[PDB]
């Protein structure tokens, strides 16, 4: 009964902050939902998961921090042990999370704030933000032989146009990123890497709506003859390194 | 004896160089004479001229823009005939250089932001990378990257309307340097900021006064706030900027990937213009370069669309237009169609201040 009651004050503040839009208390406040969702009923979860939606859509309508904020807490969400079971019987999906953050990586490119700035949320940098964000949804922790290789192809490919635009810290973020990912699955996104490999049943489509709208296996990582005189002599480190593993694969 | 002997002799061409033109050849004539003849010795004369060229740059420039830049490229082979213990007194100055732009931004108190953005600073970047980019093409090519580091502290450090002029002017510095070497700078997203200003983004303020020149600006006049002469300043600078940029990397096999970020960045910026600002001037201006990117975006797909990238060989790769030029490219046919219509706006102003002159006198 106590512990039912202080759940009944805590996410009372936790709500009413939110629809105050604090922008100093949304970390915090998130982190806090995250932590507590498990404990807190499946139907309010979901709840839950439809109010990070529509946060994310006014902000669509700073705002990168917060986009990039719900997004991390979507994941984490539904990367607990406890709703990762809930799962399908919940009728709990990513799709327009996934979708947000492959048609906002542009955004994040270009935008300047990137690099002014045991906690899985409340983190002060955008640029660890999205290494949160792309940790999430390239390498799950569960079910990491499971991920769709069309999102793979796409999320790898922007990622890359991502480094090219990129400050030089976040550069070789991304550059270690996309090793890993490359540790992970190989097989799966190397098609990308050889030309020879490459489909013809369609043309790269870039302003895609969606990640299967575009179609990622009709064209190649051309990034790097960018990316090896690319000025910074780590980011030209770990593109070697990149270059070595798929030539090791 | 010896050496003190060679130190006011030192000083002497240092008061000749802080002086006009014939005093500029002449001591700069003695200086090579003496960097030339020559261990200990040279260090010492280029350490001196290094300071030499700082009070140059110290003074001002409203006029003698000329004397600083002959001064810089001038300045620039000795430390080309140098090399080692030019490379070590680099290593050092781009360390004070670092050390005064952290302990601003450290005690960021009061004016450390005035005390880093001034003339001096600004002129010693210009500086190394003008020497780097005349001679690195070794031992003092890897220094770029912490010319770069300061170069975008700099950038970041306080990037608000009144000191638009400095980086664009030290963004002109680094195309340089870009267009000298083959290291790749990220400037499209500076540019893109300056774009998403909110200066240019308000309508703009009627008013009557001269066009201010970027030659010789590190302030804004506080008329020019609203002006919508500073806005289509800022307008053909930006325009002007980012089609060097991308003309600068116009043969590079990965140029669709490299653009359409910026492509349709300013798709957005123009629909937000035009759902704000009025100019049309600048409106247009941007629209047009719109095609010409996506006209040379089409233009190396279709030229690369038949290419070989395996990972063990990179053939076609290494060898994929090498025998291409830069004013093949639409790019190419836009920015040389823009060098001659700058340049005779150029002359325009030049000749016709020059008259100006001549009806008061």
């Amino acid at each position: 009964r106590i512990q039912s009651e202080i759940l009944k004050m805590v996410f009372a503040t936790y709500f009413r902050i939110l629809k105050a839009r604090v922008p100093h208390l949304m970390g915090a406040v998130l982190e806090g939902l995250a932590k507590y969702a498990h404990l807190i009923n499946q139907d309010f979860f979901g709840d839950l998961l439809e109010a990070l939606k529509d946060l994310i859509r006014d902000t669509d309508r700073d705002t990168s921090r917060e986009s990039l904020l719900c997004t991390v807490t979507a994941f984490a969400l539904l990367e607990g042990q406890d709703a990762h079971n809930a799962r399908s019987d919940l009728h709990l999906d990513l799709s327009f999370f996934i979708t947000n953050l492959y048609r906002s990586l542009l955004s994040l490119s270009l935008n300047p704030d990137l690099e002014l700035g045991n906690n899985k949320i409340n983190l002060q940098t955008t640029t660890v933000l999205l290494l949160r964000c792309l940790t999430s949804v390239l390498l799950p922790p569960w079910n990491i032989r499971s991920v769709p290789p069309i999102r793979l192809a796409a999320f790898c490919k922007q990622l890359m146009t991502l480094a090219l635009q990129v400050p030089e810290k976040s550069s070789q973020a991304i550059l270690g990123l996309l090793q890993d990912v490359v540790h992970t699955h190989g097989r799966k996104v190397a098609a990308l890497w050889n030309t020879e490999e490459r489909k013809g049943d369609g043309t790269y489509k870039p302003l895609s709506e969606t990640v299967e709208g575009s179609n990622p296996f009709t064209t190649t990582i051309w990034e790097g003859e960018l990316l090896r005189k690319h000025y910074c002599p780590k980011v030209r480190e770990g593109l070697k390194a990149m270059e070595k593993e798929l030539r090791s694969i | 004896s010896f050496r003190k002997l060679l130190k006011m002799l030192i000083k002497t061409v240092v008061a000749f160089w802080s002086q006009t033109d014939s005093t500029r050849i002449t001591a700069f004539l003695v200086i090579r004479r003496l960097v030339v003849i020559g261990k200990a010795v040279r260090e010492t004369v280029l350490k001196a001229s290094y300071q030499g060229l700082v009070q140059g740059c110290r003074v001002t420039n409203a006029n003698t823009l000329s004397g600083i830049n002959l001064m810089k490229n001038s300045a620039a082979e000795l430390w080309g005939l140098d090399q080692n213990l030019g490379y070590t007194t680099a290593f050092t100055s781009i360390r004070q250089l670092a050390i005064h732009l952290r302990n601003s931004i450290i005690n960021n108190k009061n004016q450390a932001y005035r005390n880093v953005y001034n003339w001096q600073y600004v002129h010693s970047l210009d500086f190394w990378s003008c020497v780097l980019s005349e001679h690195c093409s070794s031992p003092l090519r890897p220094l770029i990257y912490p010319l770069v580091q300061v170069t975008l502290g700099a950038m970041r450090l306080i990037p608000t309307a009144i000191y638009f002029p400095l980086r664009f002017h030290l963004i002109r510095s680094l195309l340089r340097l870009s267009r000298a070497t083959d290291t790749y700078i990220p400037l499209a997203s500076a540019l893109l900021e300056v774009l998403q200003s909110a200066e240019m983004k308000k309508p703009p303020k009627s008013s009557t006064l001269k066009p201010l020149d970027f030659a010789t600006a590190y302030k804004t006049p506080k008329s020019y706030l609203r002006t919508r002469v500073y806005q289509d300043g800022v307008g053909e600078q930006v325009v002007e900027l980012l089609s060097e940029f991308f003309v600068l990397w116009s043969r590079n096999i990965a140029f669709p990937e490299f653009a359409l970020p910026t492509i349709v960045a300013l798709k957005r910026w123009m629909k937000e213009m035009r759902k704000g600002n009025k100019n049309a001037k600048l409106g247009s201006s941007l629209v047009v370069l719109v095609q010409k990117l996506e006209m040379n975006a089409k233009f190396i797909e279709e030229r690369r669309a038949k290419v070989d990238f395996a990972p063990k060989d990179r053939a076609q790769v290494d060898a994929f237009l090498k025998d291409l030029e830069w004013e093949k490219t639409p790019l190419g046919a836009y920015v040389v169609a823009q060098r001659k219509l700058r340049e005779e706006r150029k002359r325009l102003m030049e000749e016709a201040r020059r008259e100006e002159e001549r009806k008061r006198r």
